[PDB]
């Protein structure tokens, strides 16, 4: 129920609301964003984890990829690291036994979890002295194009980051961003907004800047997403390192479709199968984006039309994203 | 029925122009049909959406 980002930065004077929007979006990913002392931590533990695994196999070596190389992670999450000796493939369930046999015993998790991230084992924990949370397995997960792609979609494109951090909190506050469950996995998410961002008839024809406008965008994106895209109909890929639409009708690969509504974005890796294809909870997403969309027009018209005494204190994403 | 908008699609106190404001400083593909050249919103087809919109989306022609 609080809003700890507003915290010495109001914005109820503002003049145009969209404005104050995007102000409060840079605040909270301010404040998600972490500190120096928060990173010192993160170094330490992650270390500790790794000397850890030296132990069992002294060639190993641990590295962190994914939302915490980039910074696409919310607070809280997961932690994603490789194990790099050569103990992948069919061996890495039983060295996974291993490893989470040992971590209890040297104390650095308590409740160790066996799960999958498409075809890759992996095992969760929580390291006791620091309580982040970790998650290891022997293979990357999020493909080898895939990941190379969120980098230079990074460099490319002012907003993504941003907009993709907002997205993210709204579909974790409920429990939309599982695959597990059929919710919306990173790639995805990353993807729909760098899309939405790249072909916006405002940014297309350099007229706008995102990061001076990420109130509307953020509210353009539920919109799309929401209210607009065809589901049924359209795809999503890249020719050229440009954000396209195809029809599906096109996609001979995977044309006998046995389920027409569902997200479809081109694999990177592999463009004969869209790696949405496990979001099957897709109807509850669009009904969800759309709910976002509502919540965050209404409460710009129900600012708007307040005395600026009923504004002084106010938070536009506060009730839209959770938190 | 707005007199901002000159719509008559809601009132005044709804306009979308309310929260539709932009600061100002290849090809184009629809959101309906998987097409290129136009935009999903001012497309021919049937929508793909059961949901409306009568009033427009950002992804119009009109460049707004
Ligand atoms: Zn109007
Ligand atoms: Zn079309």
């Amino acid at each position: 129920g609080s809003y700890p980002w507003i915290l010495n930065h109001d914005h109820s004077k503002q003049k145009e609301i969209s404005d104050w929007l995007t102000f409060e979006i840079k605040d909270f990913v301010a404040y998600i964003s972490p500190s120096r002392e928060e990173i010192e931590i993160r170094n330490q533990t992650i270390s500790t984890i790794r000397e850890a695994v030296k132990q069992l196999w002294p060639d190993a070596d641990l590295h962190v990829f994914g939302s915490y190389s980039t910074d696409l992670y919310l607070p809280g999450s997961d932690i994603d690291c490789v194990v790099t000796s050569e103990l992948g493939g069919k061996e890495s369930r039983n060295n996974l036994y291993s490893l989470a046999s040992h971590l209890k015993k040297k104390n650095l998790a308590t409740e160790v979890e066996v799960v999958a991230k498409a075809r890759v084992p992996i095992i969760k924990f929580v390291e006791p002295h620091s309580g982040i949370h970790i998650a290891v397995s022997f293979e990357r997960t999020n493909g080898i194009e895939a990941a190379k792609l969120i980098r230079e979609w990074l460099d490319d494109t002012p907003g993504l980051r941003e907009l993709v951090l907002i997205v993210k909190q709204f579909l974790h506050a409920r429990r939309l961003n599982n695959v597990h469950t059929g919710g919306l996995g990173g790639f995805s998410i990353i993807c729909l907004v760098f899309s939405f961002l790249h072909m916006h008839p405002r940014i297309i024809t350099n007229e706008i800047d995102p990061k001076d406008n990420l109130g509307v965008l953020l509210i353009e994106f539920f919109e799309l997403y929401g209210k607009n895209f065809g589901y049924d109909d359209v795809a999503l890929g890249s020719s050229d390192g440009y954000p396209v639409y195809f029809p599906k009708s096109t996609w001979s690969a995977i044309q006998p479709i046995k389920n027409p509504f569902s997200l479809a974005i081109q694999d990177p890796g592999d463009e004969s199968n869209n790696i949405s294809r496990g979001s099957f909870n897709i109807r509850d997403i669009k009904k969800a984006f759309a709910g976002a969309f509502d919540l965050l027009t209404n409460r710009c018209f129900e600012l708007h039309s307040a005395t600026f005494k009923d504004r002084l204190g106010k938070s536009i994403l506060g009730n839209v994203i959770k938190y | 029925q707005c007199t901002l908008c000159k719509s008559k699609k809601h009132s005044k106190e709804r306009c979308p122009s309310i929260w539709r404001a932009y600061i100002l400083v290849h090809t184009i593909y629809c959101y309906n049909c998987g097409g290129k050249g136009h935009f999903g919103d001012d497309c021919k087809e049937k929508r793909s959406s059961r949901v409306p919109n009568e009033d427009g989306s950002a992804f119009t022609g009109s460049n707004l």
